[PDB]
């Protein structure tokens, strides 16, 4: 895993900007507004509080690197992405129209950009009636 | 495409039998009507004016038991294993492994071992088949998913607990009190009356309303104390059911308002978008750091999403408003200073 | 002017039989009370030591019965004739295409059949007499328009099936434990406890707090745990009408704050105000397209006099005073833009 | 001084008597159970193995009744006097014109008429005693000012009339279906279910839980059936009492609400200031026009007065803050107008 | 250390006696469940059939209840010395002194007075013996602090005056009446209803719902009359408990919503920070003014933790958005002025 | 009545300042604004419906003369007066403190004037232990 | 019906003013507000929605013509008038008075113009007591 | 007691700041404003309400000297400390951790200077934990 902490510590480096080696509201801020995000400073604090397993309120780096270690792909959060699908379910049959999802992406929480939604809409089987179902949905999203 | 429809009817299957909604709840209605028919004539087994034609059709019946709840189990099996998680033989087992499921399982060759003991005539069977009868209770009992009914009724005792325990002890003390006067009145004219141990018998079917007439007041002291003490303790006594059932209301009307001031769908929108990143997450450095803050956004949006499951409370839009009364607050200033600048 | 009159009435009519309202409700309240003591009388006649009377005066009365019924019956037609919908010959029959119009019909002419059996005395018709009389009931439940009591039951019963149901499961259980219990102390010592069903008949006696008492436990150690069980129990039984019953009271109080948060007497004027427009629309295509338009808005107002219908919400004024909120955020920006433009 | 005094404590005789608020009511609570005591007694005069001793310490107590009750009654004719609007011969008899004060003297005389028949012992008057002695309820009946009780209970029914028309038309329902059921399964096993009419009597006794056992199912048929429809009709007959106290319930917590939203405090104050004014008020025609300006503005603040004695209402503030929508958005156009005045 | 854990235990075996919460109420239902045992037992000592066991039972029951209150008595004491008000022999006086303390230990003595005496089996003693018995329910009075139970009934009785007073009227006035009907109606056909007494006693019993049965109208009309009184009576009866439980389960969920709108947090905060001031307290003059302005800082932070004490309103919202209200008049005024100000 | 009558001639052609004969809600609400009373729309709107009993919205010489010709002292305003002093009343004893009647007038509703307010309290016995009945107010102030 | 077509055509392409054949939020409501009615863009969705059929948020031509097909006189439309004079009705006996009704169409909902409300008053029998019924008046309306 | 009261005259005497002899809501203002406090109105008021008992609304130098007379430790008071104490207690057990505590100092209510925040942890027994006991706080700051 030598190459797997070092691309972590580069990214821990690049984030700090400095020997500090902790993750301040403020430093993360800034370098997320780098790109362009103009977040809010609760979104800082939520954001950091995330990461922090010590309660003092700094991304130290082994927190980082903890936080990375573990897998995306896990069996909660396959559990909590099926529960996420089936709150907006009807009938609970498994399966979604291409319609109310476009609309639910587009308005529904943080809207995409339409280029990412039709992406996504085309990856998947949306033939069949104009139903597709979500179950396979999640089993290729959860795959990492 | 035809396994596709294959497990899709599987699933449907498995919704039905165990994710009751709608008309399979029908469904389940029916096969606890079945269970009740299954008791009521195992009762009238148990008269003897009727014990040869109720055993007669209860063989049948039993029967007719045993086929439906097999064919149901088996189907159980089977769609469970659809959904992915109990699917192929370590799938079913784990599926098996659930205590409704044993508990169906065990119920299900004791219900067999009925049948052939009732085909044999075996004594120690035969003496043991009532008690083997008993058992089908056992499927209203699996019907009830995490002792649901029970929690709910505790919830609701605990949460009127000082109320209960107050009609409780008003209750207790009238019940005390009252049956020993009347014992005192009628302890020598009323026969019944002899020993204070049945003028509580008496009190407590008396408060209580039941009322069988096998104790009764004679003298007329003793039925004016009797009168006044029955009209106490009868409100007494009839408290604890009201106050449930009154707490089972409000719980249910605060059900309805907190699903009507449901606000988790925007948030939850908020979660399923950013699973999708977490997703489109998984430069090398930058990649992965941006996959660790994708990852971020998802816990976050996972706590929100639970943050909204907690109901609606008016504290909340007092607070709400309240931010926007701060917000006014500095607007006005800002206004004012610029303009204060403008005059300069 | 004097055809006038008569439709005016004739609608008054109407109004008082088929769209009961305060002194209506006391017309129809006098017919029920007809309708009873003939059912009363009826019962009576059941009884042979008053079966001569109760049947001399029951036969005055089911004249009178059938006299009052025919006129209002024939007063119904014409009156409901009047509201220009069932109008002329066609538009009675289809007022007598009513179910309930036809019920009336048939109890009627039956009650005619009644009467004239009596004169004749034929045993056929006799026997037969009985089960006429019972059709009286008929009025009461012709009085109740489109089912409407049945249906507020079912909406509260199915508000509640929750907590009905864990009730009902939690007595069950405690009824089949208790009869099961008492019949195992008493199944010697009290020879009407002899079988189990005997128990069953004394646990749903007790529980429900009828308290015949041909059966009550004698041995001390069966009263003691009678009692203990039968607290528990009629608790429990006593739970599905305290349940019902707050659930009734709550969907009133709901009732009358939706009725006092009753927003629609604007939107409806709208409504009514646009059904004008579009009646004043009926440069040629100028006019059509405006006569299109005005049914759009036509519409468009009865959607807003439908979303009036649907009653207040606490969330909806949340929202309100949030669109309040994006209100200020905006005007104050704007305020500052332009004051810094000033400032430039 | 002295006659201020006077006049100071007869009013507040008046008040405990007339106006009862505090220990008055302890007073009257004494005098109701005096009135009880008086109840109790004459009913104890009825049975004739206490007749001797119950009429005996009756005649001592009547004759402390009648001495009371005079008190109080000369008091209260000198207290009501004392208001000003009773004061002199003519308002003592205007006070007496009111119907208590009328129905007290009746039955005043009436208890003397008592007292003196029991000294002679009159046949006539012997026989009309007992009917004299049911008057002395006449005080509690008085005790009830303008009918409260009745309104109030009428008031509740009016509002839950169409539930207790529900709960009624399902339980006379049942009553009949499972009379009628039990009727055709014991017309031949039971005697005392020969007629139909004694099996109403039955349903009614068991269905409200009464249970005499005068009648009881002794069939299986007939228990089974019975024990179903006992279930669904004590539900069905006990609703009533339900849906009642949770109406009265309810009502009280509405008014205590209310209590607490009373804003009529201002409001009030200002109707006593304008009062005031208009006093004030009695250039000779400019006074009388302001005169008449401050009685209209007496007028206004009473009917500002009675607009407060209106409960308060969530739609009151949400108009309330509309009206604060309306006025932040003139406020920023004119801001904004005078800004872009300021750019110009 | 040692010491002090040991007084840290001291401490928690206080909390745990005098102060119960979470497992010290299960020892105190455990507590409650040995006194009830005794009772029962106590019961049971009256029949004779068992009266030998029980006494003999008893004995070794009664013997054990004094073993572990003597210890619970000495470990209250030890414990409440711990809390510093009553540490040392004067403190343990003081805590004596509390009236459940002084009750346990009379009750205490009491119990080893009855085990003397069953050993030595004095007449006088063994005629004492059961009212010495008796005292044990003062444990479970014990438990009641301050009373609370009572309270809580009587606040409800009291909020509910009106109204229970409403249906206690209407139930006597329907008891008196229909009581007399049937007494009329029977007095000659049925011998039970002879004195009017009887007809009291027998519709007590109906309305009540206890139905005895020893007395029941035979009369056709006696049976109908008192049909439709015992439909009325029964529901008026019932009453009383439904308004009393609906308050009951209303005051809980007033009390939840109170809960939840509880703001005291903060002030108790800042009360508990002016407490620290005032500590910091404790230029001479100057340093003793701002002790005396500490004091009243401290004071003042009291007077606002108790007006956060007072449970929330929508009232109070009301006026905090009417403050909002002004706010914005005197912003909007503001700004226009200085606005004008830009102009000239 | 012929004087009362031009009395109030005189003071209806005062309001009214024209021959139209009638009372609208600017006129009045100008003339009432000529001493510096500065009320509102909604009061001009009240004032006159008060007045009126026909509907028009304006006040007619009869109607004025209607209004002015009915005394003050009525029965059932004296019955609203001893009510509305009731309001604040304590124990309902007939006697009021003449601090809290002072805090009353200061505070609660119109305003008044300090010296009014003085004037009216050394009007009445204001002595005995603090307390003042109202019933003697009452009786006072309806006399005309 | 190939004059009724032309003219829905003509009507079509006077709201169109271009080739595309649909009407969009934007265009309807500039076309709408050159004869001065500025109303609010979910004023143009709503009105935009309730005539369309497939959800794709245009007007089409095709759609229009089936909108204007339709006649006005149709009985639910009758039945929903007559409910909407019931809803302000006094006892439900069929009449209103000509007070009350001009006071509800000078302030409740969309403000008509007194001429309008003038015209229609005198188009029905007023007279009758101030009792006009409203069901003849629901007759004439509805008679296209 | 004669040291006692002078201290009080003088300090009453800086308060007043002239010959009245009371002191009002704007001189106790502006005497407190001149150490930079910047009360509201509403503070003057109770705070001058809180040391009253006539009710007159002015602080006499009686009052003020009846106020300081009465000692801080007082039964009463250690019994309301000990409340307080217990609102934020977990379990009542008598303890509170270090970190909750000087969370709830930082946050909730008059906001402490960190400085006095750490004087006022390091007084006492800090350790054992991290939980430290309150009733010994009680009897150490209410020692006067
Ligand atoms: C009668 C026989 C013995 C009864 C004992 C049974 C009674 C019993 O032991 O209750 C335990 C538990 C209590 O905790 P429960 O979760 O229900 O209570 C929540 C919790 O109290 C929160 O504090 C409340 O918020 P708040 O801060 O106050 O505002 C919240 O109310 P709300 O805000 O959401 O509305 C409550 O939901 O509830 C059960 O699971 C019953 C299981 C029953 C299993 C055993 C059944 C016997
Ligand atoms: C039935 C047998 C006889 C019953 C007699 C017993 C009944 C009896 O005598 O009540 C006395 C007392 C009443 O005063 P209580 O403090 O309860 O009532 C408060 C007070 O009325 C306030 O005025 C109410 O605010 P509001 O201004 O209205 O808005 C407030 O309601 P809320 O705003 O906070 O919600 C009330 O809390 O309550 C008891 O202590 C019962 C002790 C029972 C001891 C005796 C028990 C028998």
């Amino acid at each position: 895993t030598e190459e797997q902490i070092a691309e972590f510590k580069e990214a821990f480096s690049l984030f700090d900007k400095d020997g500090d080696g902790t993750i301040t509201t403020k430093e993360l801020g800034t370098v997320m507004r780098s790109l362009g995000q103009n977040p809010t400073e609760a979104e800082l604090q939520d954001m950091i509080n995330e990461v922090d397993a010590d309660g003092n309120g700094t991304i130290d780096f082994p927190e980082f690197l903890t936080m990375m270690a573990r897998k995306m792909k896990d069996t909660d959060s396959e559990e909590e992405i099926r529960e996420a699908f089936r709150v907006f379910d009807k009938d609970g049959n498994g399966y979604i129209s291409a319609a109310e999802l476009r609309h639910v992406m587009t308005n529904l929480g943080e809207k995409l950009t339409d280029e990412e939604v039709d992406e996504m809409i085309r990856e998947a089987d949306i033939d069949g009636d104009g139903q597709v179902n979500y179950e396979e949905f999640v089993q290729m999203m959860t795959a990492k | 495409r035809r396994n596709v429809k294959y497990r899709r009817v599987q699933n449907y299957l498995y919704n039905v039998l165990e994710r009751p909604r709608g008309w399979a709840f029908i469904y389940h209605a029916f096969v606890f009507l079945l269970v009740f028919g299954c008791l009521i004539l195992s009762v009238f087994s148990t008269i003897p004016e009727h014990t040869k034609l109720a055993s007669s059709c209860l063989l049948i019946l039993e029967f007719v038991m045993i086929v439906v709840f097999g064919l149901e189990f088996i189907i159980r099996i089977w769609s469970a294993g659809c959904c992915c998680r109990y699917r192929g033989w370590q799938g079913r087992l784990r599926f098996a492994r659930k205590p409704f499921c044993v508990i169906d399982t065990i119920v299900l060759i004791a219900s067999i071992a009925v049948v052939s003991a009732k085909t044999q005539g075996n004594i120690f069977a035969t003496s043991a088949l009532r008690s083997l009868r008993f058992l089908q209770i056992l499927r209203m009992v699996r019907m009830d998913r995490r002792g649901g009914t029970w929690k709910l009724l505790g919830s609701v005792v605990y949460a009127h607990s000082k109320e209960l325990i107050t009609a409780w002890y008003i209750g207790f003390l009238v019940l005390i009190f009252s049956s020993f006067l009347v014992y005192l009145v009628e302890k020598d004219a009323n026969k019944e009356f002899s020993t204070y141990a049945d003028a509580l018998w008496w009190g407590t079917i008396t408060l209580t309303t039941i009322g069988y007439g096998d104790k009764t007041p004679l003298t007329w002291l003793g039925r004016l104390l009797s009168a006044g003490f029955a009209l106490l303790g009868i409100s007494f006594f009839a408290l604890p059911a009201g106050i449930l059932g009154s707490g089972f209301a409000l719980k249910v009307q605060e059900q309805h308002r907190q699903k009507h001031f449901e606000k988790r769908r925007n948030p939850a929108a908020n979660l399923i978008q950013c699973v999708w990143r977490s997703y489109a997450a998984d430069t090398p450095p930058l990649k992965t750091v941006i996959r660790a803050i994708r990852i971020m956004k998802f816990h976050v949006a996972k706590r929100k999403f639970k943050e909204t499951l907690r109901p609606y409370d008016v504290k909340d839009v007092i607070e709400q408003y309240s931010a926007g009364h701060l917000d006014m607050l500095c607007r006005i200033k800002s206004l004012q200073t610029r303009v204060d600048q403008i005059l300069g």
